C-alpha cells in the first residue's frame, strides 16, 4: 500500500516535471511578469491600433515588413501561437507514463481533441481581468481592445476570459494544472479510439493521482476535484463553440487561412 | 503521414 501512494506521489510530481520542461509558460512565470516583479523590461501595452503597430514592429518585424486587415494580422498571430502550444503539448504527452505506448493512432485522437482544451485551461494562467500576456510575456494585450476588434473576430477571445475568470478562482498553482492537462490528454472517450479499455484504466489512473494530489495540496476546498470535472465539461463545450467560430471566419474571411496543422485538428473534430 | 503524426514522432 505504500508502494502504492510513493507511486502516485512520485507519478504526480514527474508529471509536473514534465510540466514545467515542456511550456514556455506557466502561472508562476506569468504572475512575476504580471506582478510584475522584478523583470528589467515591463510588457508592452496593447490597447489600441497605434500601440499594437507600435508592438507588431518591435515584437514580429515580419508581418509588418510587407499588409493585411489588423484583425486579420491579430487572428495569425493567435495560429502561431496555438501551433507553438500544440507542439509543447505533444511533448509533455509523450512524458505522462503509458501515453507513447498506444497505438500511433490513438495518440493522435487523444491529441487532437486535448489540444485546444488543454490550451484554454493553461491560457487562464495568463490571463486576469484587464487582459492577457502574449509574445512569450513581451506584451499584454487588453481585453477591451479584444472586444472592440470588429466581427467575427471581437467574439473569440471573451468566452475564453470569461472561462479564465472563474477557473482563477480556483487558485490552482503549477502543480495542479499540469494534473488537470494531463486528465485532459488521457481521455477513454474521445470519438474514434480503438483501444478503449486500456486508455480509460490510463485515464482513471491520472485522476487518481489528480484526486489525492487536490486533496493534500487544497485541504480547504473539499469539492475542488467535482470543481474541475465540471471545468472539464465546461472546456469540452468551450472548444466546440471555438470550433465553430473557427469555421465561419475561415468560410467568409477572405484573408485569414488556416495554418495546416491547425486545419488538420479541427478536421472532423466537432 | 499526416502532420499530427509527424509531431508525434518527431522526437
Ligand atoms: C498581437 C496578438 C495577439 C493575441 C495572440 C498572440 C495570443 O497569443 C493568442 C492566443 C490564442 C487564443 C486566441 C485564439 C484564436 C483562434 C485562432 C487560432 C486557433 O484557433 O488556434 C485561440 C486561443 C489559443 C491561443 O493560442
Amino acid at each position: 500500500e505504500d508502494s502504492e501512494t510513493a507511486d502516485l506521489k512520485s507519478l504526480a510530481k514527474r508529471i509536473y516535471e514534465a510540466y514545467l520542461k515542456n511550456f514556455n509558460m506557466n502561472k508562476v512565470k506569468a504572475r512575476v511578469i504580471l506582478s510584475g516583479k522584478a523583470s528589467n523590461n515591463p510588457p508592452f501595452v496593447i490597447h489600441d491600433m497605434e500601440t499594437l503597430c507600435m508592438a507588431e514592429k518591435t515584437l514580429v518585424a515580419k508581418l509588418v515588413a510587407n499588409n493585411k486587415e489588423a484583425e486579420v494580422r491579430i487572428f495569425h498571430c493567435c495560429q502561431c501561437t496555438s501551433v507553438e502550444t500544440v507542439t509543447e503539448l505533444t511533448e509533455f504527452a509523450k512524458a505522462i507514463p503509458g501515453f507513447a505506448n498506444l497505438d500511433l493512432n490513438d495518440q493522435v485522437t487523444l491529441l487532437k481533441y486535448g489540444v485546444y482544451e488543454a490550451i484554454f485551461a493553461m491560457l487562464s494562467s495568463v490571463m486576469n481581468k484587464d487582459g492577457m500576456l502574449v509574445a512569450y510575456g513581451n506584451g499584454f494585450i487588453t481585453r477591451e481592445f479584444l472586444k472592440s476588434l470588429r466581427k467575427p473576430f471581437c467574439d473569440i477571445m471573451e468566452p475564453k476570459f470569461d472561462f479564465a475568470m472563474k477557473f482563477n478562482a480556483l487558485e490552482l498553482d503549477d502543480s495542479d494544472i499540469s494534473l488537470f492537462v494531463a486528465a485532459i490528454i488521457c481521455c477513454g472517450d474521445r470519438p474514434g479510439l480503438l483501444n478503449v479499455g486500456h486508455i480509460e484504466k490510463m485515464q482513471e489512473g491520472i485522476v487518481h493521482v489528480l484526486r489525492l494530489h487536490l486533496q493534500s495540496n487544497h485541504p480547504d476546498d473539499i469539492f475542488l476535484f467535482p470543481k474541475l470535472l465540471q471545468k472539464m465539461a465546461d472546456l469540452r463545450q468551450l472548444v466546440t463553440e471555438h470550433a465553430q467560430l473557427v469555421q465561419i471566419i475561415k468560410k467568409t474571411e477572405s484573408d485569414a487561412a488556416l495554418h495546416p496543422l491547425l486545419q488538420e485538428i479541427y478536421r472532423d473534430m466537432y | 503521414l499526416s502532420l499530427l503524426q509527424k509531431l508525434l514522432l518527431a522526437t
